[PDB]
C-alpha cells in the first residue's frame, strides 16, 4: 500500500488506466458492443463510398427501434432497405434475450432476497411490467385473430 | 374546473406534438395552461390526430356498423378500431343511425410564452457558452483597443500568452505543432521552397506596414 | 518514356495476380522440424529476456525470485568497463521515471498499395 | 437514370477540363524536358513560368465559380420554402431533407 | 497451340488476360464428396459466438456464447457434459491448448481468462485490452497467448508470469481475427481497416502488408498443412502464402456478402459461413465453389437469424460445426455413399468478366 | 480587423487552439481538418498547411478529397514539383481511384508534357485498369495525332480486354480514316482470334455476329462481295 | 450536447509510447507460478 | 414436426450430464501412490 | 526498445588521455536536457585521482540527430558548436 503510495507521489499516477468492467457499467458496455456490432454489419453491406453520415442516421434507426419494441411500437419504417431491416431486427432479438433473462434472473434473486439493490428492485419492476403488458397485448391479438 | 378547449389552446397542443412528440404529454401541459396532460393526451388521441376519420358515412359503413354493433354488443373501442375511427363518433352516429327509424387579452399571453418557449431549444448549458463565449471576445476586443491606445501614446506593450492549465500545455503559435513533414519525393522541390519563404517574409513584411 | 520507372514503383502488376492459378498443384511446403527449432529458441530467450526485464524492474521484492563490463567507445584509444552503482535503497530507483503521456511520430519511407480490383458498381437508388 | 459512379463523373470531369483546356489553346492561337541529377535520385523538369500561372488562376477561378453557384443556390434555398413551421435555418434545412425523401 | 505468342508478342508471356484463362480451363479442381445436415443441438440462452474443438482427441468441444456462457459439448452423442460461468458479457473467442489442458476464454468484458481442464475454475486471468476482446489464438511451442479486440493492438501475452509482454501496434481499427503460426512471420492479424498484416514479433514491426480486401477482413483460417491461411472480406476469400506473403489464389466468392467465419479442413474443404445463412464449401488449392447450401432457421425465428457466426472442423475432418444466430449448434456431416457421378457439385465454369481468377 | 503582426499573431494562436481542441476531440471529421488545413493557407504558412493535410492523411488516406484538396492546394501557390511527389503517392497509395490517376494527367496537360502523360499512361494501362482508361488513352494519341502510337495501343487494348466492342472500337479507328490496307489487316486478325481461342468460349453467339456482319458489311462497301460472300460459309461452317 | 456516442475507440497505439508507472497492483502479484504440461 | 430432412436429429440440452468437478481432462499421474 | 540500447557516443575530449576508464551505468539516470524524456546515465572520471564527474547529459537520440556527443554536446567530427556548424555549412 505505502509502496504504491509514494511512487505515486513521486512519478505520478498512471495514464494507462483502463476501467474494468463491473455492476455500474454493465449496461452501458453492452450498449457500445451493440453499436460497434451494427455498425459492422451495415458498413459492410452499402454500396460504396460513405462511412461517416451514415452511422448517425441508421444508429438512430436502431434506437428508435429498441423502443418501439420495448414499446410494442411495430417499428415500420416505409421505405427501407431489407436487408437492413432484417439485421436491426436480428440485433434486437438478441437485445430482447438479454433483457429478458436478466428480467427473470433478477426475479428468482428478489424472491430469494439475497442482496438486491434498491435500485435494482425498481428497475425489476419496471421490465416485469413491460413484459406482463406485452403478454396482456399478445393475448388480446391473438384471441382476435 | 373541467374547461372546455378554446382554439387558440388547440393550436398550441398541434405545435407542441409536431415539435415534442406523442408521449412527452408533461412537456405539452407546461406551455398549455389550465389542461391536463392527460387532457393533452386524450385530445389528441380523440380529436386533433389528423390520421382520425372524421366524414360521411357511406352506406357500406351503415351496414358495416350495425353488424358489429349486434355482433359485438356494447364494444365501442373495439368496433372503432374495426371502423378506423374515433369512438364517440362511432357512437353518436349509432345514436343517429337508429333515429332513422322515426315513429384573447390572457391567450395572447398563453401564446406569446408558447411561441418563445418552441423557439428556444438549447437549455442551459448552450446558452451558457453562448454568454461565455461573447464575454470572452469582449474581454479580447477590450484588451487589443487598450494595447493601441496605449500605442498612440507610443509605449509598447506587448499582449499577454494566456495562461497554462496544465503542465505540457501546448503553445501552437510558438512552433510547428505534431511537424509531419511530407514524404521526401523525387521531383527536386529546391526551387520552389525559395519562392514560398520569399513569399512569406515578404507576407509577413506586409502585415507591418500595412496591416492586412 | 523518358521517365518510365519513376512512376508508381511500389506497385506492379504481379501482385495483383494469383499464383496457384498457374498450377493447382504448386507446393507450400510446411515449416521443418530444423526451422520451427530455430525460431521457437529464438523467441523463448527474447520474451523471457523481456519478461525478466519486467520483474526486475518492478518495486516488489519477490520479483527476482521468478527470473556487462566493456563497450569500445570511440575507436582503439579507450576501453570503457562498465559497472553498476549500488543503490541506496529507500530513495527511489529509475530517478528519471515519471508517468508522462507522449505521442509518438510515425515513421514512413515507403507507401503500401491499397491493391483492390475492378474499376460491378450499378446502384439502384436503394440501399 | 441513377447517379454517376466516381469512375464515370472522374471521367467526364477529365473530359470537361480538356475541352476547356483545347479552348484556351485555341483562344491563345487566335489571339496571335527532364534532367536527372547525379549527386541524387532527384529529377528536374524544365517549365515555363506559364501554365503554372494558367494552371493556378484556372483553379483558382474554378474554385470561385463553384463557391458563388453554390453561394447563390444557399440564397434560394433559404428564400424558395416558407410552408411548414420551423424555428432556425437548420429546421428548414433538416426538413427539406424530409421532402427530399418522399 | 495459343498462336497468340506468335502475333501478340508479349513481355512476359503470363500477363495477358487471355493466356492465365486458357490455363487455368486446363486444370481441373479436385472432387470432393458433398456435405449434409446431421445434428442440431439446441441448448444456449443466446447467440453462439465461438466454438472451439479438443485438441488432444474428440469427445468435446465448447462453445462460447451470448449467453455469457460457455457450454461444453460431447461430440459423439450430442449430450452437454458441463457449463463455463465467469463472464459477464458475451464470450467471443475460445481457444484450447494442445500441449496443456488450459482453455483460454475471451469476452467483450475486456477479460482474457485461462480455464484449468483439470479443476474447470478460472486460472490467472489478464488484464490490459482497454477494450473489449475479440480473439485468442494460443502460441504453439512457445506458452504464448495472441489476444486482440477493439484496442487495435495484439497483446502477446506470457502464459506463466501474466505479463503482456509484446504488444503489436498496426492497425487502424477493430481487429476481428488472429491466427499464431509457429515460425515468422508468427502472428497472422486481420482487422476491419481491409488489411491483413504478417508480423515480426521479435522486431515487434509488420513483415508484409496484405491490403488487396476491399472491406473489413473479418475471418481467417490456417489450413492444417501446405502453411497457407485463408483471409475473407464480405464478398472474395484470398488464400495467402506466408513466408512471401503472395496471393495464392482468388476463391469464386462473389455473391456472399460478410463472410462470418472460415474453417479449412485437412482435404482442403474450406467453409465460409455467410451471414446470409447461405454456407458454402470451396475447393481450397483451385479456389472453387462446388456446393451451396441454406440451412432452416428454426420452428420459429426471425429471418435475419438464419446466419453463420463461427464453425470449425474436428480433428478427422469428417465433421463441420457450426454455431449460428438461430440459438443452436449444427453438426455438417460429409455425404458417403456419393461417387464422382451422382453429385459432381457445381460446373468448373469462371469467367472473365469477373476478373477474379 | 488585425492592425500590425502582434495582433496577428494572437489572433493566429486563438484560432490553432481553437482547431487544434476538436481535432484532438475528433481525430476524424476530414472536413474539420481541411478547414484547419485551409486556413494555414490564409496565413500564407505554407510549411504548417503542408503539415495539417500529412497529418489528415494519417488518420484517413483513403479519403479521396483530402487527396485533392492538399494537391490544389500544391498548385494554386504554384509549387509544381510538390504537387508532383505529393500526385505520386496518390496514385502509388490507391492505384484503383480513377480520380487521382486523372488528376495527375490534366494538370501535366496543363503544362503541355506529353512525354509525361505518355508515361503515366503506359504506367496506368500495364495494371489493366478499365474500359475508361484506354478510351481516354486512345483519345490522348488522337489529340497527339500519333498515329502509329494510337495503334500500339489497340494492340495491347484487345489483349486487356477481350470482346468484340474493343476490337470494333478499333475498327471504327481505322474505317474513320479510310486505310484499306490497315483495316481489313485488323479485320483478319480479329476473326482469326475468335477463331483460334474458340475453345475458350469467351465471345458469345449474339458477340461473335456482330463482327462476321461489320467484316462482311465492310467488304460489300469495298465492292469485293466474292470475299463478303465466302467468309459467310466459313464463318457459319466453323461455327454452326 | 456532451453526451455522445463513440466514433472509435480508445486505441492502443497511444499507450505504447507512453512512459510507464511501475505501480504495484493486487491481482498482478505472483499466483500459480507453474505451468502444467499436457501428455 | 420433423424440423430437418428427419435424417437429422434434434436434441434440447437443459442439464448438465455430468458433475462441474468432473475434471474434462484426466490428470496424469506417472506414479502409482498408496498413501 | 528498453533491453537493445545504443551505446552512448561520447568525445575522445571528453574521454582524455588515459586508456582504460571505469564509467557508472544508471539505466534510467537524468531526463534529456533536450527532450525531457528519460534515458542511460553515464559518468565517469578522466583519472581516478580526478575531482570532476563528467556526465551524459543528453539521451543517444537527441545526440544521434544533432550527431553531438552525449557529455560535451560538440559535434563528433570537427568538434566545433552546433551554432558554429550549421553556420559553417
Ligand atoms: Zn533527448
Ligand atoms: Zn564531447
Amino acid at each position: 500500500y505505502i509502496g504504491n503510495l509514494i511512487t505515486r507521489q513521486f512519478e505520478g499516477r498512471s495514464n494507462e488506466i483502463v476501467k474494468t468492467t463491473t455492476k455500474q457499467r454493465l449496461d452501458a458496455y453492452y450498449d457500445l458492443e451493440l453499436r460497434n456490432s451494427v455498425m459492422d454489419d451495415i458498413l459492410e453491406m452499402m454500396p460504396e463510398s460513405i462511412r461517416q453520415k451514415k452511422a448517425r442516421t441508421i444508429l438512430q434507426h436502431l434506437s428508435e427501434a429498441w423502443r418501439c419494441w420495448k414499446a410494442n411500437i411495430p417499428w415500420d419504417v416505409p421505405g427501407m432497405p431489407a436487408p437492413i431491416k432484417k439485421i436491426i431486427e436480428r440485433y434486437i432479438k438478441s437485445k430482447a434475450d438479454a433483457w429478458v433473462s436478466a428480467a427473470h434472473y433478477n426475479r428468482e434473486r428478489i424472491k430469494r432476497g439475497a442482496h438486491v439493490e434498491k435500485t435494482m428492485v425498481k428497475k425489476n419492476l419496471g421490465r416485469l411490467t413491460r413484459l406482463w403488458i406485452k403478454n396482456e397485448q399478445e393475448r388480446q391479438r391473438q384471441i382476435q385473430k | 374546473k373541467g374547461g372546455v378547449w378554446t382554439n387558440v389552446e388547440d393550436q398550441i397542443l398541434k405545435a407542441a406534438v409536431q415539435k415534442y412528440g406523442t408521449h412527452q404529454w408533461s412537456k405539452v401541459a407546461s406551455l398549455l395552461q389550465k389542461k391536463t396532460a392527460r387532457q393533452s393526451e386524450l385530445r389528441w388521441n380523440e380529436y386533433l390526430n389528423p390520421k382520425l376519420n372524421f366524414t360521411e358515412f357511406s352506406k357500406e359503413e351503415d351496414a358495416q356498423l350495425l353488424d358489429l354493433a349486434r355482433e359485438l354488443p356494447n364494444q365501442w373501442r373495439t368496433i372503432a378500431d374495426m371502423m378506423a375511427r374515433p369512438a364517440q363518433v362511432c357512437v353518436e352516429r349509432y345514436n343517429r343511425l337508429l333515429e332513422s327509424e322515426d315513429s384573447e387579452d390572457e391567450e395572447k399571453e398563453m401564446l406569446a410564452e408558447a411561441r418563445a418557449r418552441l423557439l428556444n431549444t438549447q437549455g442551459k448549458k448552450a446558452t451558457r457558452k453562448i454568454r461565455e463565449r461573447m464575454l470572452e471576445e469582449s474581454k479580447r476586443i477590450a484588451e487589443l483597443q487598450k494595447r493601441r491606445e496605449l500605442k498612440q501614446a507610443g509605449i509598447n506593450v506587448a499582449i499577454k500568452k494566456p495562461k497554462k492549465k496544465y503542465g505540457t500545455d501546448i503553445d501552437y503559435n510558438e512552433d510547428i505543432v505534431y511537424e509531419q513533414a511530407p514524404m521526401p519525393g523525387i521531383y527536386d522541390t529546391s526551387t520552389e521552397d525559395r519562392q514560398i519563404k520569399k513569399k512569406f517574409e515578404q507576407f509577413e513584411r506586409k502585415v507591418n506596414r500595412k496591416g492586412l | 518514356a523518358i521517365l518510365t520507372d519513376q512512376i508508381a514503383k511500389n506497385v506492379k502488376l504481379d501482385d495483383f495476380i494469383p499464383k496457384r492459378q498457374s498450377n493447382f498443384e504448386l507446393s507450400v511446403p510446411l515449416p521443418t522440424k530444423a526451422e520451427i527449432q530455430e525460431c521457437t529458441a529464438r523467441t523463448k530467450s527474447y520474451i523471457q529476456r523481456l519478461v525478466n526485464a519486467k520483474l526486475a524492474n518492478s518495486n516488489n521484492r519477490a520479483s527476482s525470485r521468478y527470473v556487462a563490463p566493456a563497450n569500445l567507445l570511440l575507436n582503439n584509444s579507450h576501453h570503457i568497463e562498465v559497472v553498476s552503482k549500488q543503490m541506496d535503497p529507500l530513495l527511489p530507483r529509475f530517478v528519471g521515471k515519471k508517468a508522462r503521456k507522449v505521442v509518438a511520430p510515425t515513421e514512413n519511407d515507403e507507401v503500401v498499395p491499397v491493391l483492390h480490383m475492378d474499376g460491378g458498381e450499378a446502384d439502384p437508388n436503394e440501399w | 437514370r441513377g447517379g454517376i459512379s466516381y469512375d464515370q463523373l472522374a471521367k467526364l470531369s477529365y473530359e470537361k477540363t480538356l475541352r476547356n483546356l483545347a479552348t484556351q489553346t485555341q483562344n491563345s492561337s487566335k489571339q496571335d524536358k527532364v534532367q536527372k541529377d547525379t549527386k541524387t535520385g532527384k529529377i528536374t523538369i524544365a517549365d515555363d513560368d506559364k501554365l503554372v500561372n494558367k494552371l493556378a488562376v484556372s483553379l483558382q477561378s474554378e474554385s470561385k465559380k463553384r463557391y458563388e453557384a453554390r453561394k447563390r443556390q444557399m440564397q434560394n434555398a433559404k428564400t424558395l420554402y416558407g410552408v411548414e413551421s420551423f424555428i432556425n435555418d437548420k429546421n428548414k434545412q433538416f426538413n427539406e431533407k424530409l421532402s427530399r425523401e418522399s | 497451340s495459343a498462336f497468340v505468342n506468335k502475333i501478340f508478342q508479349p513481355e512476359v508471356a503470363e500477363e495477358l488476360i487471355v493466356n492465365r484463362y486458357e490455363k487455368l480451363l486446363s486444370q481441373r479442381p479436385e472432387w470432393h464428396a458433398p456435405w449434409k445436415l446431421s445434428r442440431v443441438i439446441n441448448g444456449h440462452l443466446g447467440w453462439v459466438r465461438c466454438v472451439a474443438i479438443d485438441p488432444v482427441d474428440n469427445e468435446w468441444f465448447i462453445t462460447g456464447s451470448n449467453d455469457t456462457t460457455m457450454k461444453v459439448w460431447d461430440l459423439a452423442t450430442g449430450k452437454l457434459k458441463t457449463t463455463l460461468a465467469g463472464h459477464v458479457m458475451t464470450v467471443r473467442d475460445v481457444a484450447v491448448s494442445d500441449r496443456h489442458p488450459y482453455l483460454f476464454s475471451v469476452s467483450e468484458d475486456k477479460t482474457v481468462k485461462c480455464w484449468d481442464l483439470e479443476k474447470n475454475q478460472i486460472i490467472r486471468d489478464y488484464y490490459g485490452h482497454l477494450s473489449g476482446v475479440r480473439t485468442v489464438s494460443i502460441h504453439p511451442t512457445l506458452d504464448l497467448i495472441a489476444t486482440a479486440g477493439r484496442d487495435s493492438v495484439i497483446k502477446l501475452w506470457d502464459m506463466r508470469t501474466r505479463i503482456p509482454v509484446i504488444t503489436l501496434v498496426g492497425h487502424k481499427g477493430p481487429i476481428n481475427q488472429v491466427q499464431c503460426t509457429p515460425v515468422d512471420p508468427q502472428v497472422v492479424s486481420s482487422s476491419t481497416d481491409a488489411t491483413v498484416r504478417l508480423w515480426d514479433v521479435v522486431a515487434g514491426k509488420t513483415m508484409k502488408v496484405l491490403t488487396h480486401h476491399k472491406r473489413s477482413v473479418r475471418a481467417t483460417a490456417l489450413h492444417p498443412k501446405e502453411f497457407s491461411v485463408a483471409s475473407a472480406c464480405t464478398d472474395d476469400i484470398r488464400s495467402w502464402g506466408l513466408a512471401e506473403g503472395s496471393l495464392l489464389t482468388n476463391f469464386e466468392s462473389e455473391k456472399t456478402g460478410i463472410i462470418n467465419t472460415l474453417s479449412i479442413n485437412q482435404d482442403d474443404v474450406l467453409f465460409a459461413g455467410g451471414d446470409n445463412g447461405v454456407l458454402s464449401f470451396y475447393d481450397y488449392k483451385s479456389g472453387h465453389k462446388y456446393q451451396s447450401l441454406a440451412t432452416r432457421e428454426m420452428v420459429g425465428s426471425l429471418e435475419g437469424e438464419r446466419s453463420v457466426l463461427c464453425s470449425t472442423f474436428d480433428k478427422t475432418g469428417l465433421r463441420l460445426i457450426t454455431g449460428e444466430a438461430d440459438k443452436s449448434i449444427k453438426i455438417w456431416k460429409q455425404d458417403e455413399t456419393a461417387t464422382k457421378e451422382s453429385e459432381p457439385g457445381l460446373a468448373w465454369n469462371p469467367n472473365l468478366s469477373a476478373k477474379r481468377f | 480587423d488585425i492592425l500590425d503582426l502582434e495582433e496577428l499573431r494572437e489572433y493566429q494562436r486563438r484560432k490553432r487552439t481553437e482547431y487544434e481542441g476538436y481535432l484532438k476531440r475528433n481525430r476524424l471529421d476530414m472536413g474539420q481538418w481541411i478547414r484547419y488545413a485551409q486556413f494555414e493557407i490564409e496565413q500564407h504558412d505554407m510549411r504548417r498547411a503542408r503539415s495539417i493535410f500529412e497529418r489528415a492523411l494519417l488518420v484517413d488516406s483513403s479519403f479521396i478529397p483530402l487527396w485533392i484538396r492538399y494537391i490544389d492546394a500544391e498548385l494554386k501557390v504554384k509549387c509544381i514539383n510538390h504537387a508532383r511527389n505529393l500526385m505520386n503517392r496518390a496514385i502509388s497509395t490507391l492505384p484503383r481511384v480513377d480520380k487521382l490517376w486523372y488528376k495527375y494527367l490534366i494538370v501535366e496537360e496543363s503544362l503541355n508534357n506529353v512525354e509525361i502523360v505518355r508515361s503515366l499512361y503506359t504506367k496506368w494501362c500495364s495494371l489493366e485498369p478499365g474500359v475508361n482508361a484506354w478510351n481516354s488513352f486512345v483519345d490522348f494519341e488522337i489529340r497527339q495525332k500519333n498515329w502509329n502510337g494510337v495503334r500500339e495501343i489497340y494492340s495491347k487494348y484487345v489483349m486487356a480486354h477481350p470482346q468484340m466492342q474493343t476490337w470494333l472500337k478499333w475498327v471504327r479507328f481505322e474505317n474513320r480514316h479510310g486505310n484499306t490496307e490497315f483495316t481489313r489487316s485488323v479485320y483478319s486478325l480479329a476473326i482469326d482470334t475468335v477463331a483460334n481461342l474458340q475453345n475458350l468460349q469467351i465471345w458469345s453467339d449474339m458477340e461473335v455476329a456482330k463482327l462476321v456482319n461489320s467484316f462482311a458489311h465492310w467488304e460489300a462497301a469495298q465492292q469485293e462481295y466474292e470475299r463478303s460472300s465466302a467468309l459467310y460459309q466459313i464463318a457459319i461452317e466453323k461455327w454452326p | 450536447t456532451s453526451h455522445r456516442p463513440q466514433l472509435e475507440a480508445r486505441s492502443g497505439a497511444k499507450a505504447a509510447a507512453y512512459t510507464p508507472t511501475g505501480i504495484e497492483h493486487a491481482r498482478l502479484l505472483p499466483g500459480h507460478t507453474t505451468l502444467k504440461y499436457r501428455k | 414436426e420433423h424440423p430437418y430432412g428427419k435424417e437429422v436429429e434434434v436434441l434440447m440440452e437443459t442439464k448438465n450430464t455430468q458433475s462441474p468437478q468432473t475434471p474434462l481432462v484426466e490428470p496424469v499421474t506417472e506414479r502409482t501412490k498408496l498413501q | 526498445d528498453e533491453i537493445n540500447e545504443p551505446p552512448p557516443n561520447i568525445c575522445e575530449q571528453c574521454l582524455g588521455d588515459e586508456a582504460n576508464i571505469r564509467m557508472t551505468k544508471i539505466p534510467q539516470g537524468s531526463e534529456c536536457k533536450i527532450c525531457t524524456l528519460p534515458f542511460t546515465l553515464y559518468h565517469f572520471k578522466t583519472s581516478k585521482r580526478s575531482n570532476n564527474i563528467i556526465k551524459t547529459l543528453i539521451c543517444v537520440r537527441c545526440a544521434t540527430q544533432r550527431n553531438i556527443c552525449q557529455c560535451c554536446m560538440l559535434d563528433s567530427r570537427w568538434h566545433i558548436p552546433i551554432q558554429l556548424r550549421d553556420h559553417l555549412i
